[PDB]
């Protein structure tokens, strides 16, 4: 519909005659520094922001948004020819490659028509690579919404990145000399693989017909950086009814190596299809890189933090269908909002939940899961993995800057129980396939849940005998709340009342104070890790006053309490938490009270 | 050799725009459109009766011409839309014509589907058992040539094959924005599997989904299919172009006749009290004793009511029994009392399904080497019963899965990159004999089978029965087991037995199976009376739960809901009486305190 | 495989739209286009040379690649017609374009029109020989089909294969009306006469006419004709397709060099009155005597001036002249001469050309049983001259069709359904031996060979030379034939003869050549001085007939006439002189007189 050479002129212009007034105003041909510092090898990807083109040629842009593989072509030969002009240093000749290119070069110009196979390709007559940046007017496209129909075009989406492979090198135009002729051979390749070639088409031995046989050279071959990837659809865009959907990412050239599993990136890039026949071809589809970045109200809402019983409120939205637990709800929310990690110090608050079934633990960690940002559910893979030679994130992974909510605790695999060791320890994730000891950041608070076994829990046998999972693993979690399932007839006949309401109406029953929902939580949230509190030093002296005087507690107490310095640092999370819940900048006497508070009850839960 | 001008479906195609010109009448197809256009969508759809009724002519002729038919009313519906809205339009390349209204001999089953119907519409219902993954599907291919600095396309359509070089031999690069690409995806149905008689062979039909029609669908969905049946190129395969799809309700009706609702009214009016007991008396006859397992078989076929909330917490009203016994008790006979008996019922044994097993399984089809989700016997039950036999024996990833589906009514998969979530709301009952017979009552159920502790938290009823070797008892039996034996039909002569046949106070089988097919549709509510009644005996439970089967739990009270839901609907009942939870609290006290 | 977008078609039609776009410019292609227009015809001419000058590139790509720029030039012109007036557009399908101008390497001859012009514009200069009747050819073909109530089509273009039936076997009938139908003709052109080697073989191509270039053509014409050279479907055979025909003036012009010019001027302006006699002597130096004739022959070189009269006369300026006389006398040796000398001449025997004969003559091809009309030799001769020798053995038929081209010039034929009047204006030197030899001056110069008198009337002049057995004439011209035999090159040994070669005061013949058709263009008109004069002296001729060849008629005053014009003529004078008439009266009384 429109002659490409002409666009190739808009282009050209654009290029060169593009500028924008940089740091202190400083009219820059910003571009055409970046050609000429590509002239003399100094670049080597020229990103480009298409609003620029947009900025006197928005049709351009939108003809380069329903269709993005052209106009690539298009503006890497327009590149091509403008380079030449803009080279004015004899720079060194950086690897074997550009002085072969010049090589070849005074080889051409050594000789006119010409045929067009008796020329090089454009993909050898590179070093330099393109790519866009998509517009600030495109916003960003889910992965389930990329559907067949967007195939060719430039899209930008979110996601999380499940797995990568290894750098590679790609092949990319493949030479070739002949047995019995001095003409050199090239093979551009687009497909994923490829016959190579055997005979040589030269001229010479096309006339000789000598059957000059081709051998492939890499030394005359050019290849580039080359990536495989998969990422995942952004927990907040999946439906509640759904689960996340995956999309391959092919990256080469300098955006490889800019990403990692478990890194919350946005790519920018077009949708294509691959073949590696029912009424027509059916083809697999990836989306090839362009660029990658790795990615991080009203007044009512004001008025309702200054409120005393706000962060009280809000423990009572935790999973209103469940009665009672309302202290446990309370830890769930100091959780939910993390530490500080001031300066390190681990800011999650890892809680583990063990008690008799049927008291809401499942479900308590499944509300959490719908609650959190980023959240993971599982039972026990939960840990990284090395498939095949690909990495891939397990939900440990996954959970990064979130929560990981693993039910069925106690039956984790031992090993597994050692991943998570390190994960509280270090917050990293090491594993060895192939005895190659490949750490990954795990920065993720743990909600473990378990049940003892042998039934119900009892009393008399003590902590890590209804249970049997290590009881320094346990000692590491923040809090271990013991839940027992006691027959008291009076809060027996609470909850089933409130179970027969749920049921004769489909809704919890009137609470002092409604519900919030849930994504007007997440905002609280998101509003209150804005903050990062700090201690003062005086509030320092009460506090290792209440540190030394329950661990005299626990000296008292016969059975081992499991105070520890280990039970001071999570103090200081909990403290610093409840003064993010309050939005102030400074903890206070009654945030650490509060935690001690719980602390004591979850001690209390042991009894 | 090329076409000028066709009179006929010139003509079709006009007709088609005055009948979609629905402006002076009641608008409502204009309305549609509008919607339409408001929605983004490109797929009108339509009552056929309605066309019918503006030209029976045309509707006969769509109907028994379906392929030439369609073409020139998405043409109509293309102009149609370009009028109201030529750049709405000018966005989508093509639009799309949904069928829908009664279809008279056109609506048919995978069963009664012959080649009689090719090239004819056809309005399949059935169930979804295998799914294919979305793929993408060229059908308008665009290619450039530099050497001549030209632009060809090639469409594909219903039609080495790939061009990618000039006549010259030039080189030709794609246009990849420029082409049409459009996601798809195959299926197939098969009959409802209550409605199936086993002597028949299984009719399955391969069904074709693009454009939004694709991901409209899973495996285990009660589906109506309205599309053009069509050959394929070479004794042809054969396969259903799909139109428009819709998901039926699986509750559905309960259609029968008025006279067995009548009838159903009039015994249901006749003695409510007795009417449970009266059935669970007659609903294994065969069968002596355990009369509160049969009144727990009962409850199970009734169901209780799903309660989902605002929250999506999503209470099931399905209930699970687990049986347990030592062998030469009558387990699977009353199961197969249950095939005979359940409205949709779906056997099984401890393996499962070949291949795919209990549950959902991916399939590489080794025809093509193409993946295929198909669907397992737990999904197939959704909203219906499984019976399990030889449960003991089921499969360590099958006791994996049966975590999920007995928790969620829900098994999700994601291998092989296919992501899916597939709906599994089913009672379950199964059974299993005690390992090495000789049920020991000192140790736990688990002890004897190995259920890991948590599957008898799932299962809402548990029920031992040992052969307890008192000669009374046994005279019972034996005297029940003989008279069965003797027992000759009322026409004969104590002469020949039956024939070989090559074809496969009391109640009726039948008449119980249609009197619980409508009782299921009853939605019956709490009473604050019953409510606070339950309340008193659960913690009544959980005060006798003080001595120490499993301890009496919050999965135990909504147990009592259920069961007093289920006898509420087995009196066609609207509101649960203090009998219904009285029976429930009876029979799960013999449950746990014999 | 449906083109989508050519490129370069885009800008080519572009680019000759822009040249078409002739408002910014003087006008002159807007104008004609215009002026096209109003005359209703449908084929524009253009100058090759405003292309260039616009742009040379595109000029170049059309002489290189004629059909593909053709087809976008008739692209362009339809649109930019359809831009002055659509309906004007409307009536005519399509348009063509007639190319016109310079031709550096491509304006060539069918003895040089190489193999190498395949698919070149050509500008081909000739003679047509033969033209084929008109006849209509289909070339796009409309059906319908009752049956499926549809209409198709078909194009041929240069693509039995008439289709009647469709697919499905219906009947087809066409659309006769909307069916598109051109009248087609093919004609043949061959290199000069004039200038084309005897040793080489004729060089005849084919040429196709369609539209209006159908009848802008006849048999015998000098014409060039712009075209497509192009191959034929299968060793091939190759037509001309034809874009533009003119007929250029069968004069034409000696241009040869300015020396020769010069030459000449100097010579006529050395002894203008001596250059007749002068030339009567070096005309036929080899024989002696029969000056008179030689006078007359070079009369009939130059010969006359046509007048045409208000009343569509055409009062011809060409000059007959017949020679009778025994056998071995020079006649024979007189015509080869005159050939030799002519500019434009062709020979002929009595017999005439192989079967067209003298005039032309409808002939079957007999390859596709086809007629054509083939021009005959006097056909050719027109504007030129013709030597018939034999001329007694003229057939019958040929001695009533020399009676229309000698009266009238022209030459019809209605016969074979075919129908033509072709232009044969050709002074014709004729020369016959008395039956028997041995003429006897007592009967009719017609009784001693047979002619009707028709003939004689018709010839200007008539001259009788008998063997008189004279011993000093015998003495005069036997001694200039041994001196003719004695007489050896000055180059030269007296020994071998010339080599046996596989190649074929006295003024010479070339010289003369040149200046005699120099004098050609001259047109000599009267003046009252000789007009007074010859009246006079053809009164003397008419008192002078009372005394008892032919008598004194207007015939003979008209043959005095063009006879001065014809001295006129040799002495370059721009009108006639008392010397023409009076050489031409004592010419004339010399054959009437002895
Ligand atoms: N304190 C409670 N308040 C409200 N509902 C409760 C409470 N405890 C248990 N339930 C109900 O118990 C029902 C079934 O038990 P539940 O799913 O809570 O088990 P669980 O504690 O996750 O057990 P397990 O870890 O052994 O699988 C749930 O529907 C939940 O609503
Ligand atoms: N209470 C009973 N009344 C009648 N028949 C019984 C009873 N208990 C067992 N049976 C007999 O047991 C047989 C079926 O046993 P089955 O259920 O297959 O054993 P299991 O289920 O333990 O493998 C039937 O033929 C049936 O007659
Ligand atoms: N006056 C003449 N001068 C020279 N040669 C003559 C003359 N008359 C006749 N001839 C000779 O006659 C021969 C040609 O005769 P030709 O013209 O063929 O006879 P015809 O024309 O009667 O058949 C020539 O060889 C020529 O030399
Ligand atoms: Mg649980
Ligand atoms: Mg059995
Ligand atoms: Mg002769
Ligand atoms: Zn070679």
């Amino acid at each position: 519909l429109k002659d490409y050479a002409l666009e190739k002129e808009k282009v050209k212009k654009f290029l060169q005659e593009f500028y924008q007034d940089d740091e202190l105003g400083k009219k820059q041909f910003k571009y055409g520094n970046q050609l000429v510092r590509l002239a003399h090898r100094e670049q080597v990807a020229l990103y480009v922001d298409l609003d620029d083109v947009a900025e006197d040629d928005p049709e351009l842009v939108d003809s380069i948004c329903e269709n993005a593989r052209r106009y690539a072509k298009l503006f890497a030969d327009a590149v091509q020819e403008l380079l030449p002009q803009y080279k004015e240093r004899e720079v060194v000749n950086k690897d074997v490659l550009d002085v072969y290119i010049e090589h070849r070069l005074m080889m051409e110009q050594r000789s006119m028509v010409r045929s067009p196979q008796n020329q090089y390709p454009a993909e050898l007559m590179r070093r330099f690579e393109l790519y866009f940046q998509g517009p600030s007017s495109n916003k960003p496209r889910v992965i389930r919404e990329v559907r067949a129909d967007s195939v060719g075009k430039l899209v930008t989406v979110r996601g999380i990145v499940t797995r990568v492979s290894e750098v590679k090198p790609k092949m990319v135009v493949a030479t070739y000399t002949c047995d019995q002729c001095g003409a050199e051979t090239y093979q551009p390749i687009q497909s994923p693989t490829f016959m190579p070639l055997i005979m040589c088409p030269s001229q010479e031995c096309q006339t000789n017909r000598s059957g000059g046989r081709l051998y492939l050279q890499t030394r005359g071959s050019r290849f580039i950086k080359f990536q495989e990837m998969k990422m995942q659809e952004h927990s907040d865009q999946v439906p509640v009814g759904n689960i996340p959907r995956s999309i391959t990412v092919l990256v080469e050239g300098e955006n490889t190596r800019i990403a990692q599993p478990g890194d919350h990136v946005s790519v920018t890039g077009i949708f294509l299809p691959i073949l590696r026949v029912v009424q027509g071809l059916l083809s697999e589809t990836y989306l090839e890189a362009h660029r990658i970045v790795k990615m991080n109200l009203t007044r009512e809402e004001l008025r309702q933090i200054a409120e005393e019983d706000f962060y009280e409120k809000l423990a009572a939205s935790i999973a209103p269908e469940i009665y009672g637990h309302e202290d446990v709800k309370k830890a769930l929310l100091l959780l939910l909002v993390g530490g500080v990690d001031q300066s390190k110090i681990r800011g999650n608050i890892n809680i583990c939940l063990m008690g008799d079934p049927g008291v809401a633990k499942s479900q308590l960690l499944s509300y959490i899961d719908r609650l959190a940002p980023r959240s993971q559910y599982t039972t026990g893979g939960l840990t990284a993995a090395v498939l095949r030679l690909t990495l891939e994130g397990g939900a440990l992974v996954l959970a990064d800057q979130g929560v990981c909510c693993i039910d069925e605790f106690d039956k984790m695999a031992e090993a597994d129980r050692t991943a998570i060791h390190e994960v509280m320890e270090q917050q990293t994730i090491s594993i060895a396939k192939a005895g190659i000891l490949t750490t990954l950041n795990a920065r993720c608070s743990i909600l473990a849940a378990a049940n003892p076994a042998y039934g119900r829990y009892n009393p008399r046998r003590s902590l890590e005998q209804n249970i049997q999972l290590p009881a320094a693993l346990l000692s590491r979690f923040d809090l271990l709340w013991l839940i027992q399932d006691r027959p008291d007839r009076d809060n027996d006949l609470r909850l089933a009342q409130h179970i027969t309401y749920v049921h004769q109406h489909s809704r919890q029953p009137p609470s002092q104070f409604e519900p919030l929902d849930m994504k007007l939580m997440r905002r609280y949230i998101a509003m209150c890790r804005e903050k990062q509190p700090m201690v003062p030093e005086s509030l320092a002296d009460y506090i290792t006053a209440a540190y030394v005087e329950m661990r005299r507690e626990a000296w008292a107490s016969k059975d081992a309490t499991y105070t520890s310095a280990r039970t001071l640092l999570a103090i200081l999370r909990l403290s610093t938490a409840l003064a993010r819940l309050r939005m102030v900048d400074v903890v206070e006497k009654e945030d650490v009270n509060e935690a001690i508070r719980l602390m004591e009850m979850s001690k209390d839960s042991l009894l | 050799t090329v076409v000028l001008d066709d009179v006929e479906l010139r003509e079709a195609q006009r007709d088609y725009l005055d009948f979609l010109d629905d402006e002076e009448d009641q608008g409502i197809y204009q309305s549609k459109v509008r919607e339409l256009i408001s929605d983004n969508q490109y797929r009108l759809i339509v009552n056929v009766n309605d066309l019918r009724r503006k030209n029976e002519k045309r509707a006969n002729r769509l109907l028994n011409n379906a392929f030439e038919e369609l073409v020139a009313f998405q043409r109509a519906l293309k102009d149609f839309v370009a009028s109201i809205d030529a750049t709405y339009a000018k966005q989508y390349e093509e639009f799309y014509v949904g069928l829908e209204g009664s279809f008279g001999s056109k609506h048919v089953s995978p069963r009664t589907l012959t080649s009689c119907f090719l090239s004819c519409v056809v309005c399949v219902e059935g169930i979804v058992t295998k799914c294919s993954l979305v793929r993408p599907k060229v059908v308008r291919s665009v290619h450039y040539c530099p050497a001549t600095k030209k632009t060809i396309e090639r469409r594909y359509s219903d039609l080495s094959v790939y061009p990618t070089k000039d006549e010259e031999n030039n080189p030709l690069e794609t246009e990849y924005g420029l082409s049409v690409y459009k996601d798809h995806q195959t299926i197939t149905i098969q009959e409802m599997p209550e409605k199936a008689p086993a002597g028949q062979l299984p009719r399955s039909v391969d069904v074709i989904l693009d454009d939004d029609l694709v991901d409209k669908a899973k495996p285990g969905d009660r589906v109506q299919v309205v599309g053009t049946y069509r050959c394929l190129p070479g004794t042809f395969r054969t396969v259903l172009i799909a139109c428009n799809v819709k998901q039926m309700s699986k509750d559905a009706q309960p259609s029968f006749s008025a006279e067995d609702i009548a009838k159903i009214k009039k015994f249901s009016k006749t003695r409510s009290k007795d009417i449970f007991d009266q059935l669970a008396k007659s609903l294994a006859p065969s069968i002596h004793g355990h009369d509160y397992v049969k009144k727990a078989i009962l409850c199970l076929l009734l169901g209780g009511v799903e309660r989902d909330l605002e929250n999506g917490s999503h209470i099931r009203g399905d209930i699970n029994i687990l049986l347990i016994g030592d062998p030469s008790v009558a387990k699977s006979q009353l199961l197969r009392y249950v095939l005979c008996t359940a409205p949709r019922a779906i056997p099984t044994t401890g393996r499962g399904s070949s291949g795919v097993g209990l549950t959902a399984a991916v399939t590489t089809d080794q025809e093509t080497g193409e993946r295929r989700l198909e669907a397992g016997a737990m999904v197939l039950a959704d909203r219906g019963v499984v019976c399990i036999d030889e449960f003991d024996k089921m499969s360590d990833m099958d006791r994996t899965a049966i975590h999920e589906v007995m928790e969620q009514g829900r098994v999700t998969i994601a291998k092989a990159g296919i992501h899916a979530r597939l709906n599994a709301r089913c009672s379950v009952l199964a059974a299993a004999n005690p390992v090495y017979g000789r049920y020991d009552q000192y140790k736990t159920p688990m002890e004897n089978i190995g259920l890991q502790d948590s599957l008898l938290s799932r299962f809402d009823l548990l029920f031992i029965m040992l052969d307890q070797m008192d000669p009374e008892q046994d005279r019972e039996i034996s005297d029940h087991v003989l008279r069965m034996h003797r027992y000759r039909a009322p026409g004969e002569q104590d002469g020949d037995a039956m024939p070989l046949g090559s074809a496969v106070k009391m109640v009726s089988a039948a008449f119980m199976k249609k009197y619980i097919h409508v009782a299921k549709i009853i939605k019956p509510v709490l009473t604050q009376e019953s409510a606070t009644y339950i309340a008193e005996e659960y913690s009544r439970l959980r005060s006798q739960d003080s001595m120490s089967t499993s301890p009496v739990t919050a999965r135990t009270l909504e147990t009592l809901i259920r069961l007093a839901t289920a006898h509420a609907k087995a009196r066609m009942s609207k509101t649960v009486d203090l009998q219904d939870a009285e029976e429930a609290v009876e029979l799960v006290q013999y449950a746990y305190f014999k």
